[PDB]
This record gives structure tokens, C-alpha cells and sequence, in this order.
């Protein structure tokens, strides 16, 4: 609340757990990995703006 | 001191009586003794009653509000009995009280005496129930001559631009705290507490004196010095430097 009226407001919680932690193990994970990361990122900057 | 003193129940007509002569006391001594006389008058709206009785006794026909229509004359040879005058050593000054009808700035004694004399200041009840003495309303007051009343050599230089400065800080802090009472100290910044504590300190200790504390120009000059020294020079815009490093750096 800013000057007696309400706005919401998101925040982004990091779950521990993970499904495809090891996909594409034998021939190749590590751009995968990148990928992760970056789209992590990119979710927590897309929430803050939403 | 020459003390005149008419009790409620004397008659009415020696009401008008004593005004004059104060007045002629005062006169004689200002300049035939060449003395500063300061007269001070007290309940100028039971005198216009005391006008309203012999008007009655005069069988002369009431005029506006009841109060005859030649009170302005009356009361404008009362006001105008003062000043300085040439080859003399000595000067007239003016303080009258006046009981102003349940709030009424409308009313023609106070709009007529406002019209006449120059400058007014103002009480406050609000501050009297705050049990603040003595409860001076000063966004309000106004003198009108003070330019000149005041300056290097005949007191500090910089009297009227500290009046000024806390006057203005004065209004901002009330301005600020209006805002504050409905919007919320979520939104406010540092400089508004600033504003909030001076404002505080300042109702707390300038316009409290007290009944027995008699106060110098000086000391009240060095108060308010200390009250804007809460602040940086950064927003002590109206002031410029040359004169801020008088006491600014202390």
C-alpha cells in the first residue's frame, strides 16, 4: 500500500526439484544447462514486470 | 507607568472620558518631557458599547449593525494620536485589544480598525487549548513598516531575512504535515522529517515563553539560529552565502 490504496505484487519462489536434471545425458547436456540458466533469469525478470 | 483603571460598574459616559485622557498624558509626556511613551488600550469593543449608549442618549437614529454611523470618526481621533514629530526627542506607539465578536472578521469594528491602523496580529484558540502561551497565530500575522524597523546598526543585520526564513519553513512544514495526516510516512522523505522536527521543536520552545521569561532580541535570534541550523545550507535557498556564513558555520 502507497498512500492508502493497494497495488499487488509477484515474487518468484525456487522450488527444489527438477524433472529433466539429466536429459540428454549421453550425448550431451551442457547448452542444455545454458539454456536453464537463461531462462531462469529471463522468468525472474518476466515476473517483475508482470 | 501611569496606570488608568474604570471598573464595569462605573458609569457609563466616564467610559469615553478616560481614553482622552490617557491619550493627553501621553502626549504631554512624549513631547513637552520628550520621553517614548508606549500606551497600551484594552477592550475597545465595550467602548463602542459605551459609543452605542450615548448615540441612544442622543436620540440619533442607528446605523449599521446598531452601532452609530460615526464611529469611524470617533474612533480614527483615537487611533491617529501618535508618531514622531520635527526638533522633538521622543515618539508615540499604539497598542490596542480588541475583543473580536464570536469569530466575526466581518463585523465592522474589527474591518474598520483593521482599516485605519496598520498591520494586525492575530491569537489563536486551537492554540490555547493546546495549553501553548502565548497562543500567537504567526501565518497570519503581518507588520507592516518592519523593512525599516529593522537592520545593520540599529540591531543585527540579518533579523528580517531569519524572519523570513522561518516563516517560510513554517508554511512548508505545515504544508508537509497536511499531506502527511492523510497520505502516510510510507512516502516521506528525510527532508520532510526535517521540516516535521523543526516544526515540532519550533511550537515546543519559539512561541512557548512562559509567564517570568524576559527574552533579549539577541538570545531569540541565536534560538531560531539554532532551529535552522537543523538543516544544511543546501535548501536554505532564500538566504544568499555571503550572509549565511555569518552563523551558518558555528
Amino acid at each position: 500500500n502507497v498512500a492508502g490504496v493497494t497495488l499487488p505484487v509477484f515474487e518468484h519462489y525456487h522450488e527444489g526439484t527438477d524433472s529433466y536434471e539429466l536429459t540428454g545425458l549421453a550425448r550431451g547436456g551442457e547448452q542444455l544447462a545454458k539454456l536453464k540458466r537463461n531462462y531462469a533469469k529471463a522468468v525472474e525478470l518476466l515476473v517483475e514486470l508482470a | 507607568v501611569c496606570l488608568f483603571l474604570n471598573l464595569a460598574n462605573d458609569p457609563t459616559i466616564e467610559r469615553i472620558i478616560t481614553p482622552r485622557l490617557a491619550l493627553t498624558t501621553a502626549e504631554f509626556l512624549a513631547y513637552q518631557c520628550e520621553k517614548h511613551v508606549l500606551v497600551i488600550l484594552t477592550d475597545m469593543s465595550s467602548y463602542a458599547e459605551a459609543l452605542r449608549e450615548v448615540s441612544a442618549a442622543r436620540e440619533e437614529v442607528p446605523g449599521r449593525r446598531g452601532f452609530p454611523g460615526y464611529m469611524y470618526t470617533d474612533l480614527a481621533t483615537i487611533y491617529e494620536r501618535a508618531g514622531r514629530v520635527e526638533g522633538r526627542n521622543g515618539s508615540i506607539t499604539q497598542i490596542p485589544i480588541l475583543t473580536m465578536p464570536n469569530d466575526d472578521i466581518t463585523h465592522p469594528i474589527p474591518d474598520l480598525t483593521g482599516y485605519i491602523t496598520e498591520g494586525q496580529i492575530y491569537v489563536d484558540r486551537q492554540l490555547h487549548n493546546r495549553q501553548i502561551y502565548p497562543p500567537i497565530n504567526v501565518l497570519p500575522s503581518l507588520s507592516r513598516l518592519m523593512k525599516s524597523a529593522i537592520g545593520e546598526g540599529m540591531t543585527r543585520k540579518d533579523h528580517a531575512d531569519v524572519s523570513n526564513q522561518l516563516y517560510a519553513c513554517y508554511a512548508i512544514g505545515k504544508d508537509v504535515q497536511a499531506m502527511k495526516a492523510v497520505v502516510g510516512e510510507e512516502a516521506l522523505t528525510s527532508d520532510d522529517l526535517l521540516y516535521l522536527e523543526f516544526l515540532q521543536k519550533f511550537e515546543k520552545n519559539f512561541i512557548t515563553q512562559g509567564p517570568y521569561e524576559n527574552r533579549t532580541v539577541y538570545e531569540t535570534l541565536d534560538i531560531g539560529w539554532q532551529l535552522l541550523r537543523i538543516f544544511p545550507k543546501e535548501m536554505l535557498k532564500r538566504i544568499p552565502q555571503s550572509t549565511l556564513s555569518e552563523f551558518y558555520p558555528r
